[PDB]
């Protein structure tokens, strides 16, 4: 049935959009128009009872327009006629006082999606409020029972949402598509000897039945919790971090700013010389993979329209292109790749070994697995973050380490990578393994 | 304010007080504690200068009504993009679904009192011309590039929200505010023989734009900030290697009181302590920092970008107390832990917007000043770091860790500041690091109007301020 609804709001989103266009069409060389709408609910329990019951219902519409190269950008979360009226004006106003700026302007049509890929990111769910609390309140509980230790709780969530996103834009180009997601999360504190500790597990698809289990959520938040407890702080040393899968990704994540077109033309990448040479291992290729049916951030165009492409975008260690949008495309003299908004879907092969086996390989060193901080700099790859996991010697997790620093240098950090593991991160949208890497500075005590 | 606010909000719309009556009675057919109905309207603007060029503008408009029901533990929470009785009713009907059990329905009568108005209700996006904002970017980007040489690029923005809000609760509370909001913001990359490094520097707070243009120290503001973000360029360009490990640690005055948020703040903010979870729960009375601080939460502030006339529960804005002398005095609350822990509303229940849940939250957290003077407390220190700027902080309130992360840095040699060092983060155990504090400056100041809090999602504006103070012992995250 809520197939129904779904559809009643895209012919809406639709008409909002094709109404913003013919309003701005006889005053603009230019407009682009988006609009979503994004409807559920987010339940959570604390200690198996509800607590917060939520019901979303966000909607919103943005358009930019230009005019002799100026551009005016307005927005409102009211989708009437008169609304529409309104915001269309009031970017048409303000492009009379910005100034000529020819690299803006709406996407090459030769780019668009005009006819853009079904890549089947819909499975709705009438799932009720009590059915939801239900699912949260059996999380949260199996992590509360599993030990004696777990003393406290933040809480099982529950969250079930669907979406719709309209996109046009002056070449022509109207299309939208449906999306859902579907996440389930435990929270659990555990203390021992006056230390306590606080740590989560989860589950996210895009369809209900690609969820783990409560049970599951529960069991693992637990030997996540309990796996913190009694930390030491490290002495300050140099040795090797492993990255746990889990910050991995966070890891390739930062590459993403690096090679970001906008930061490109402005010079304030650290990569600015480093198109085509190797920056990563000989072996290390990052595949982009936009059009992965039910992909978490599969997406079947742009921010501005643009197609989205399969990309190598690290082959064989070698950096193969900047991410560039329409406006830092034409700063260098480039076409856009569509990645306005960003990445979707990085995959890194693992190497063949375990995490296991990566800890022995190691033999002795430092395994991040949650980092705290921003303190990575965009302009130079120093990189310097606050940092909690496990100290390992003989192979073996020894104890908890929290209350240290790793630092060091991206680039230094990616070009000598020693191995990526097969046990694969699959809830994000850059999926990898754990990551060695042979020497960070620790500092503790 | 509120009768300008009540014609804005509830008359334009087609509402009455006698509606506000009848959404809370429906609310009321159910087993609550409370129930609240919040009504929202705001409008912002942003202007981007780069490349010597206005390259941007928006106008951003939004509006809505957010509905709670609480019982005890339990919120109900339901919400919509447009004010209209519809909108009401259909969101009461959700938001009350919570609990099934029938209450007596005896609600309070509404009823408002006057609170004390913190800053103007003059709109801040019509009190000056469109080419006037724009001539402050300008300025800003002309008074940059003629700083130094090095300067090749300024990115300067300015952006404005004018907001009314009202709220109506069973418990009478009726309240309106109207929160004008500016920032100027400016960024500067310096290039020299290949090398380059970005400054940054801007502020603002509850007011019109003609404060960019006021005098500050003898030159207009927007100049001095102007200088300062190419400063700052200039000395990030010369910086070696931080040091790395435990080692003394003299934070300036102003945005270093990240320290505070982070190592004390959110940690006493009464959600997490009525649950248990944080690091203070059940630790009033305890000596929690060293016995030379003192740290309030002031929501009172005229002006100031954290500042609240009221929260967004209604409730005046407060002169809050956390710490004294080290002592551990009291949580930050909202309305729903406050009752849960047997305390009283502080003024520090805050929602993002009609579409999000007040929770509660900091306004402006500062440390009172000492008797030590700034150069005396440099002086002290053998070898250690001075960093009189940050970016941001983070902390995990159950372990009580925290980072924050230098943007001015600076080895102290022999007592003296010597050469600039690298960005680096900083952690260490709240009150483990308080109770380190062994000088405490005698030159309060506050954030520039800079802070952005994240807490679940939410986003305020929030301020932070400390004099100079010297913790003993805090570990760099240098490599050197
Ligand atoms: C009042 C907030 C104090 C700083 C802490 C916050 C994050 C936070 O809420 N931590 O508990 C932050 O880093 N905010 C940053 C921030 O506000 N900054 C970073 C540099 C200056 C200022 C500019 O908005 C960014 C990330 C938004
Ligand atoms: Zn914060």
């Amino acid at each position: 049935k809520v197939i129904s609804q779904v559809e009643a709001q895209r012919k809406i989103l639709e008409e909002a959009v094709s109404t913003a266009l013919e309003l701005a069409s006889g005053k603009s060389d230019g407009a682009e128009v988006a609009v979503s709408k994004t409807t559920g609910i987010s339940v959570s329990t604390r200690y198996g009872e509800v607590e917060n019951v939520e019901f979303n219902s966000d909607g919103a519409l943005g358009i930019t327009v230009y005019h002799q190269n100026r551009k005016g950008s307005a927005s409102s979360t009211d989708l009437s006629p008169q609304a529409i009226a309104r915001t269309v004006q009031a970017a048409l106003d303000i492009a009379r006082y910005t100034s000529p700026d020819p690299c803006a302007g709406v996407a090459d049509k030769e780019l668009l999606a005009f006819d853009a890929p079904d890549l089947d990111l819909f499975h709705p769910a009438e799932v009720s409020p009590d059915e939801a609390i239900e699912l949260a309140a059996r999380a949260e509980q199996a992590a509360l029972q599993a030990d004696k230790r777990i003393t406290n709780t933040e809480g099982g969530s529950f969250n079930s949402h669907y979406g719709v996103k309209v996109f046009g834009n002056s070449h022509g180009m109207l299309q939208g598509y449906c999306s859902t997601r579907h996440s389930l999360s435990s929270c659990v504190i555990a203390e021992e000897n006056g230390d306590m500790e606080r740590d989560y597990a989860y589950t996210i698809g895009r369809a209900m039945s690609d969820l783990q289990t409560p049970e599951w959520v529960g069991a693992d938040c637990a030997r996540r919790t309990l796996s913190r407890l009694s930390p030491r702080k490290l002495s300050t040393m140099k040795a090797p971090v492993i990255f746990a899968n889990e910050v991995a990704t966070g890891l390739f994540g930062h590459l993403v700013g690096a090679i970001a077109g906008g930061s490109v033309y402005r010079k304030s990448t650290f990569l600015l010389d480093s198109l085509g040479k190797q920056i990563l291992p000989d072996w290390l290729t990052i595949e982009e993979h936009p059009h992965l049916l039910k992909g978490l951030a599969s997406t079947p165009f742009d921010s501005e329209g643009v197609r989205t492409e399969r990309r190598d975008i690290i082959k064989d260690g070698i950096l193969t292109q900047w991410l560039l949008t329409s406006y830092s495309a034409r700063k260098l003299g480039l076409k856009s790749t569509g990645h306005a908004g960003g990445i979707h879907n990085w995959r890194i092969a693992g190497q063949g070994l375990s995490f296991e086996q990566m800890l022995k390989e190691m033999g002795t060193g430092l395994v991040v697995t949650e980092l705290m901080g921003q303190g990575v700099s965009a302009i130079t790859g120093d990189y310097s973050r606050g940092a909690a996991g496990f100290w390992v010697e003989n192979g073996e997790i020894q104890y908890p380490v929290s209350e240290i620093t790793i630092a060091g240098n991206l680039k230094d950090m990616w070009r000598n990578i020693v191995t990526v593991g097969n046990d694969i991160e699959t809830r994000s949208n850059i999926q990898c393994g754990s990551v060695l890497l042979p020497e960070m500075k620790i500092a503790g005590q | 304010s509120l009768n300008l606010v009540s014609e804005q909000l509830l008359a334009a719309n087609g509402l009455k007080h006698q509606d506000l009556f009848a959404i809370l009675g429906q609310l009321a057919e159910r087993r609550l504690d409370y129930g609240d109905l919040y009504f929202q309207s705001s409008y912002h603007e942003s202007w981007v200068l780069e490349d010597r060029i206005i390259k941007d503008g928006s106008y951003n408009i939004d509006q809505g009504v957010g509905v709670r029901a609480i019982s005890g533990e339990k919120t109900g929470f339901a919400y919509a993009d447009q004010i209209s009785l519809l909108a009401l009713e259909q969101s009461a009907q959700a938001a009350r679904t919570i609990v099934r059990d029938s209450g007596d329905g005896k609600v309070q009568t509404l009823g408002a009192v006057e609170h004390s108005p913190l800053y103007t209700s003059v709109d801040p996006l019509q009190s000056m011309s469109r080419e006037e904002k724009l001539d402050i970017l300008r300025r800003v980007d002309k008074v940059a590039r003629e700083a130094d040489k090095r300067v090749q690029e300024v990115t300067a923005s300015l952006s404005g929200v004018y907001e009314l809000i009202l709220v109506a609760a069973t418990d009478g509370t009726l309240a309106a505010d109207v929160r004008p909001l500016v920032r100027l913001s400016v960024s500067v990359l310096v290039e020299e023989d290949g090398k380059r490094e970005r400054g940054a520097s801007g502020g603002g707070g509850r007011f019109g734009y003609e404060f960019f243009l006021a005098d500050l120290d003898g030159e207009v503001r927007a100049d001095a900030w102007a200088k300062e973000a190419v400063r700052m360029a200039l000395v990030n360009l010369s910086a070696v290697a931080a040091p790395a490990g435990t080692m003394p640690v003299v934070l300036g005055a102003g945005w270093p009181g990240v320290l505070l948020h982070e190592a004390v703040g959110h940690g006493l903010e009464g959600d997490f302590n009525r649950r248990g979870t944080s690091v203070f729960s059940g630790q009033v009375g305890e000596l929690v920092a060293s016995e030379l601080c003192t740290v309030v939460d002031d929501g009172t502030m005229v002006d100031r970008r954290g500042s609240v006339a009221i929260d967004d529960e209604g409730t005046p804005g407060q002169y809050n107390v956390l710490i004294e002398n080290g002592i551990l005095k009291g949580y930050m609350q909202d309305k729903l832990n406050a009752r849960l822990m047997g305390m009283t509303p502080t003024g520090n229940g805050r929602r993002e917007s009609y579409a999000h849940l007040p929770m509660p939250r900091m306004t402006n957290t500062y440390m009172l000043p000492g008797k030590s003077t700034p150069q005396e407390i440099i002086e002290s220190v053998e070898y250690g770091i001075y960093a009189p700027n940050f970016g941001g902080g983070q902390v995990d309130i159950t372990s009580d860790k925290f980072v924050f992360s230098t943007s001015e840095a600076y080895l102290i040699e022999n007592g003296k500041v010597t050469k600039p060092v690298k960005g680096a983060t900083l952690i260490g155990s709240g009150i483990e690091t308080m109770q380190q504090i062994s000088m405490v400056g005698n030159d309060l100041k506050l954030d520039n109007g800079v802070g952005v809090c994240g807490k679940e999602g939410q986003s305020l504006p929030v301020g932070v301020g400390q004099p100079t103070l010297k913790v003993d012992n805090l570990t760099v995250g240098g490599t050197a």
